[PDB]
C-alpha cells in the first residue's frame, strides 16, 4: 500500500540482504508448520509429517523460492501491487482455488522470518513498512477473486 | 459459555426452524457464497447456482449438524467429534470462514423468524454459532 | 462502493422503504446487547444493564437515529464514501477514539436488522449488495485513522 | 489445546527471555502501535512516543502477566481470572486486537531468540498467545 518515501527505502534496503530462495523455503515451511491446515494444498509434496520433514522437504523449498521470487519481483512495483499481481490473483482464485486468507498468513510468517533472521535490525519502523507490504501483496492477490 | 438463557433461546428458535432447517441451511450457504466470494474456494467441485442439488444437499447436512448440536448444547465437543475431526484433518477450512457462515446463518434466521429474532435471542444465537465454530476448529493445531 | 448497476438499484429501492430512525435505534441497541463491550463508549447514556434497558434507552435510540442518518446520507455518495466520511473518520479517531472494528460490528447488526425487517424481500443478492455498502462505509470511516 | 511439547516449548523460550521480558513487552507494544495504529484507540491517555514512561510500564505489566500464564499453563483461566474480568468488564478491548498484539509479541521474540525461535517453537508460542487471548476474552459476553 502507501509506504512513506523512507519506508520504501527501508524495505528496499532490508531486501537487498535477503536470499530470496532461502527465505522463501523457510517462510513457506513455517506456514505449513504453524498453520498445518495450509498443507491441504500440498498433498503431492510428500513427507509433511513433522516440522523437520516439512522444513526439509525439497518440494516445499522449491515452491517457497517460486512464491517468494514472485513476491520479490512485486517489490519493484510498490505503487501498483494490484496491477502487477492481477494475473496471479486470477490464477490463485480460478485455477488453484486458494483462500486469500492463506496470503495473509504467509505474510505473518514472512515478517516472523525476517525478524528472526535480521534481529535488532528489523526495527519496529522497518516492521511497520513490511506490514504495509505483506498486507498490500495479500490484498492485491485477493483482488481478482470472485 | 452458553448460559441457561442462551440454551433456552437457542432451542426455542431452532425448534421454530424445525422442518425448514434443510432449506435454511441451503439459503445461508448461498447468502455466504454471494456476500463472501472467497468462501467458494472450498467448493470448486460444486455447482453453486441457485437451487443447486449440491447446495441443497450440503445445506441439509449443515442444518442437521446444527440440529444435533442444539440437541446436545451441554456437550457439543462430544456431539461434533467426528465433525471437528473432518474439518481439522481433511477439509482444513481456514478458521476465518466459520464466522462468515455464522453471520449468514444468523441473517437467514433473522429473515425467517420475525417474532422470534429478538435482540436477546439474536445475542444467544450469535454466541451459539461461535461455539459451534470454536468446536469445529478445536483440533486444527 | 463497487456495486454493479443492479446492485445500486437494489440498495436504493430497499433503502427507500427504510425508516432510518426506527432502524438506527434498533441497530445501535442490538449492537450493545449482542457485543456488550461496545457499551464502553456510551457511559453517559445511562441504563444499559439489560437488553430491555438498552433497547428502551432514549439516548441509544437518539444516537441510533444520528448514526444511521449519516449512513443514509452516505448512500447518496457510493461513488466517494471516503470524501463523504473523511471528516467523521477524523472525528471518530482523534476525538472519540473509536476502534474501527466497531463500524464492522454495527454493519453485521444492520444487515441482520434489514433481514429481520424485510423478510424474504432481503434476498441473498440484496444482502451481498448491502455487504459491499456496509463494508465500504466502515472502510471510509476507518480511512483517516493514524 | 496446548500439548505437552507446546508447554515445554513455551516455558523454554520464555525462560530464555528471562529478565528481558518487561523490555520485550514494551517493544511488542511499540511494534503493535506502529504496525497497527487502530490499537492506539485504547491508549488515548498514554504518551505513545518511543521510550515513554507509560509504554515502558505497561510493557512490564503485560510481560509479567504472560510470565504468570506460563507458570500456570495448565490452568490459565483461574490464574488470569482477575485480568479476564478486567478486559471483559472494564477495558472492553475488542477481541480482534488480541491477535494484533500476539503477532507483535511473537515478532519481538523472533527478533530476540535467534537460536530459540525454531519452527516448532514458533508454532507453540503462537498457539500459546492465542490461548492467552482466548481466556482474556472468555467473559466478554
Ligand atoms: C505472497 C503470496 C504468494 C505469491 C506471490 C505466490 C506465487 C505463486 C506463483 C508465482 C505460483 C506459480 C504459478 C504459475 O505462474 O504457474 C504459485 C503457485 C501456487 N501457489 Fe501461490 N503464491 C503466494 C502464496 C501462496 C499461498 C499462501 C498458498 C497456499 C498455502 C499458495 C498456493 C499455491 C499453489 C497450490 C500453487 C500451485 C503449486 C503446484 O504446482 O502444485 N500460494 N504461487
Ligand atoms: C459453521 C458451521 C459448519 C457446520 C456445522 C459444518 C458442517 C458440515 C457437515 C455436516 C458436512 C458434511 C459431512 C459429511 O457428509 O460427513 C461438512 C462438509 C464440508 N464443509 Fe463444513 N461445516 C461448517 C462450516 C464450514 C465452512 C465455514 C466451510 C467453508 C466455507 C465448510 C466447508 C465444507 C466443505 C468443503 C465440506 C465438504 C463439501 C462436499 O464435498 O460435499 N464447512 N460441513
Ligand atoms: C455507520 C457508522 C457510523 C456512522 C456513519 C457514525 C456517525 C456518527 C455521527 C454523525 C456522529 C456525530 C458527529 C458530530 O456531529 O459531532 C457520531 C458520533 C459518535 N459515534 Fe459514530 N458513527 C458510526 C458508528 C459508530 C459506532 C459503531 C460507534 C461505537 C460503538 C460510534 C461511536 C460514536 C460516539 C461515541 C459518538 C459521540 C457522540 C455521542 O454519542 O455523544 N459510532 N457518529
Ligand atoms: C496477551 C494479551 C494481553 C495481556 C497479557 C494483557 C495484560 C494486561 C495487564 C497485565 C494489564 C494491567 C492490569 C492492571 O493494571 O491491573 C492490562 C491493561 C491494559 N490492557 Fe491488556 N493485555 C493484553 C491485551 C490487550 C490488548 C490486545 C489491548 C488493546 C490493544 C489491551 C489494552 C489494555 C489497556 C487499555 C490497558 C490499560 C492500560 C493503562 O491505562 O495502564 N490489552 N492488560
Amino acid at each position: 500500500v502507501h509506504l512513506t518515501p523512507w519506508e520504501k527505502s527501508a524495505v528496499t534496503a532490508l531486501w537487498g540482504k535477503v536470499n530470496v530462495d532461502e527465505v522463501g523455503g523457510e517462510a513457506l515451511g513455517r506456514l505449513l508448520v504453524v498453520y498445518p491446515w495450509t498443507q491441504r494444498f500440498f498433498e503431492s509434496f510428500g513427507d509433511l509429517s513433522t516440522p523437520d520433514a516439512v522444513m526439509g522437504n525439497p518440494k516445499v523449498k522449491a515452491h517457497g523460492k517460486k512464491v517468494l521470487g514472485a513476491f520479490s519481483d512485486g517489490l519493484a512495483h510498490l505503487d501498483n501491487l494490484k496491477g502487477t499481481f492481477a494475473t496471479l490473483s486470477e490464477l490463485h482464485c480460478d485455477k488453484l482455488h486458494v483462500d486469500p486468507e492463506n496470503f495473509r498468513l504467509l505474510g505473518n510468517v514472512l515478517v516472523c522470518v525476517l525478524a528472526h533472521h535480521f534481529g535488532k535490525e528489523f526495527t519496529p519502523p522497518v516492521q511497520a513498512a513490511y506490514q504495509k507490504v505483506v498486507a498490500g501483496v495479500a490484498n492485491a492477490l485477493a483482488h481478482k477473486y470472485h | 459459555v452458553l448460559s441457561p438463557a442462551d440454551k433456552t433461546n437457542v432451542k426455542a428458535a431452532w425448534g421454530k426452524v424445525g422442518a425448514h432447517a434443510g432449506e435454511y441451511g441451503a439459503e445461508a450457504l448461498e447468502r455466504m457464497f454471494l456476500s463472501f466470494p472467497t468462501t467458494k474456494t472450498y467448493f470448486p467441485h460444486f455447482d453453486l447456482s441457485h437451487g443447486s442439488a449440491q447446495v441443497k444437499g450440503h445445506g441439509k447436512k449443515v442444518a442437521d449438524a446444527l440440529t444435533n448440536a442444539v440437541a446436545h448444547v451441554d456437550d457439543m465437543p462430544n456431539a461434533l467429534s467426528a465433525l471437528s475431526d473432518l474439518h481439522a484433518h481433511k477439509l482444513r477450512v481456514d478458521p476465518v470462514n466459520f464466522k462468515l457462515l455464522s453471520h449468514c446463518l444468523l441473517v437467514t434466521l433473522a429473515a425467517h423468524l420475525p417474532a422470534e429474532f429478538t435482540p436477546a435471542v439474536h445475542a444467544s444465537l450469535d454466541k451459539f454459532l461461535a461455539s459451534v465454530s470454536t468446536v469445529l476448529t478445536s483440533k486444527y493445531r
